[PDB]
């Protein structure tokens, strides 16, 4: 069986998310669906279930006004409505497939989870879109890295000289700040035999964007 | 021709079970199953009187 | 409420290691409990369900027990992919809805201490000319985290804006942190030198770089 | 029955039949018993059907 | 309701066994062993029924 949804992106508090999450190997009308939240460190949390064949949707006594349901048969997905949303629960959301059908809350005795979907990392946060930006490092054999910074949305792929050469490749996680912005370093392991008769182009691409630059190192000893 | 709807559970030996099971006190409810795999003889009917 | 679980049940392969799950009167004791099994970054599944049965593919070393008002898990020998966090849920009529638990990490009984690998990378010229000079210091090779990281400009400790990360996991099994900050370029040419206090352990491991190099 | 209660509480007390709770009056006709040693990861395995 | 006993040999494959073993003359008998470090589930249990 498959649980496959897509993946929303970073969006601003006060807003709601959009996530379907499509049935497919199994008939939509006596699988309840169940939604959680996972974030790091904690354990989960749970949020409430659906009917498949009718709009009967019982919600937990955690979140009630914030979490509103609908669904849909023809199409056979579900729609996701978080209104007013704050920044404090940034989790990724799965799709449990729960065998068995129940329509009272006391039916919650012989029911589990046997599959679960796949992860769609989606969280709120208020960092502006940038595109791709590429700054040199001066080497110190010699090392030196490609600083990326204000990027968005994530990720970027490094092709560091459009992968003509290049060697010991690294990579780094992003620095959290009070901008809200974030920032990829890519630092490769080359020899001295190549410091400044060569010189290092590293480039990275961004998708949402379409756009590129590039650096201009200038070795000194 | 009486109700009775009841969560608490009944125990089955000599120590109180007001709140404690899965020792020697039971609940009083379980669950039916349906399926159309089954046989004929173990299908459901929807009855009225 | 919550289940009340241990931090962290971890022991050595070779033996059994035994895990607990106590909950309370209403949120266990009337009904069955679940125990899920989630792999590292990735979605959980069902370990055994009714303290009894165990789904096609589960293999039967695993175990599931409860002892009135706590859960046990039972599992002998831990092997590749005996180093997973166990979870442990159940369903409960006080507040009507699902009840999960804290969290419990078990590894096995992994590199031991090292020296830090220290680069101390100076900006380009290019970003001189942009009016900036972003200051970094890169270090790879270490574990466990214990760097103590510090700022020395050789005149007066400045801090301000200070982005750090923490040692985050490397494609060869190692640690890697770094520093940064868009430092104006008057402040540091203000600075004769500027040297990253790397010290992992007591044992330090310092460089430093002149500005012209 | 008095045996079966003052003999600790049982694990694995779970059975398929008549409960032992009214077996006070229910006389019955022959009777075995017999005991073995078996792992506990098939003790569930122990049941009929 | 019945007992069986295994003194022979059992024949996994094709080879006469008759007090001998062999890559398929396997003796029907497999060690248990007590030992206080197993887990609970490894524990044995003591089934009378």
């Amino acid at each position: 069986v498959q649980l496959v949804q897509s993946g929303a992106e970073v969006k601003k508090p006060g807003a709601s998310v959009k996530v379907s999450c499509k049935a497919s190997g199994y008939i939509f009308s006596d699988y309840n669906i169940h939604w959680v939240r996972q974030a790091p460190g904690q354990g989960l949390e749970w949020m409430g279930w659906i009917s498949p064949d009718s709009d009967d949707t019982n919600y937990a006594q955690s979140f009630q006004g914030r979490v509103t349901m609908t669904r849909d048969t023809s199409i056979t997905t579900v729609y996701m409505e978080l209104s007013s949303l704050r920044s404090d629960d940034t989790a990724v959301y799965f799709c449990a497939r729960s065998v068995g059908y129940c329509s009272l809350n006391s039916c919650q005795r012989w029911m589990w989870f046997d599959t679960w979907g796949q992860g769609a990392l989606v969280t709120v946060s208020s960092a502006s879109t940038k595109g791709p930006s590429v700054f040199p490092l001066a080497p110190s054999t010699a090392a030196l890295g490609c600083l990326v910074k204000d990027y968005f949305p994530e990720p970027v792929t490094v092709s560091w000289n459009s992968g003509a050469l290049t060697s010991g490749v690294h990579t780094f996680p992003a620095v959290l700040q009070s901008s809200g912005l974030y920032s990829l370093s890519s630092v490769v392991t080359v020899p001295s035999s190549s410091l400044g008769t060569q010189t290092y182009i590293c480039n990275v691409n961004h998708k949402p964007s379409n756009t590129k630059v590039d650096k201009k190192v200038e070795p000194k000893s | 021709f009486e109700r009775d709807i009841s969560t608490e559970i009944y125990q089955a030996g000599n120590k109180p079970c007001n709140g404690v099971a899965g020792f020697n006190c039971y609940f009083p409810l379980r669950s039916y199953g349906f399926r159309p795999t089954y046989g004929v003889g173990h299908q459901p009917y929807r009855v009225v009187v | 409420p919550v289940l009340t679980q241990p931090p962290s049940a971890s022991g050595p392969p070779g033996q059994s290691v035994s895990i607990s799950c106590s909950g309370s009167r209403s949120n266990i004791g009337t009904n069955f409990v679940y125990w899920y099994q989630q792999l590292p970054g990735a979605a959980p599944k069902l370990l055994i369900y009714k303290n009894d049965q165990r789904p096609s593919g589960v293999p039967e070393r695993f175990f599931g027990s409860k002892s009135g008002t706590s859960a046990s898990l039972a599992i002998s020998g831990l092997r590749s992919e005996d180093e997973v966090d166990y979870y442990c849920a159940a369903w409960d009529d006080s507040l009507s809805g699902h009840v999960f638990g804290a969290g419990t990490k078990v590894t096995v009984l992994g590199q031991p201490k090292a020296a830090p690998s220290v680069t101390l990378f100076p900006p380009s010229s290019e970003e001189l000319q942009a009016n900036k000079a972003t200051l970094v210091c890169l270090i790879s090779d270490f574990y466990p985290g214990a760097v103590t990281v510090a700022w020395k400009a050789d005149s007066s400790p400045v801090k301000a804006g200070v982005e750090t990360t923490t040692p985050s996991k490397q494609s060869n099994n190692k640690y890697a942190a770094s520093s940064y900050l868009s430092l104006t370029p008057e402040q540091w040419k203000s600075h004769r030198s500027y040297s990253c206090q790397v010290t992992h352990e007591g044992s330090t491991v310092e460089k430093t770089v002149a500005p012209t190099e | 029955y008095s045996v079966l209660y003052n003999f600790a509480p049982f694990f694995a007390f779970k059975c398929y039949g008549v409960s032992p709770t009214k077996l006070n009056d229910l006389c019955f006709t022959n009777v075995y018993a017999d005991s073995f040693v078996i792992r506990g990861n098939e003790v569930s395995q122990i049941a009929p059907g």
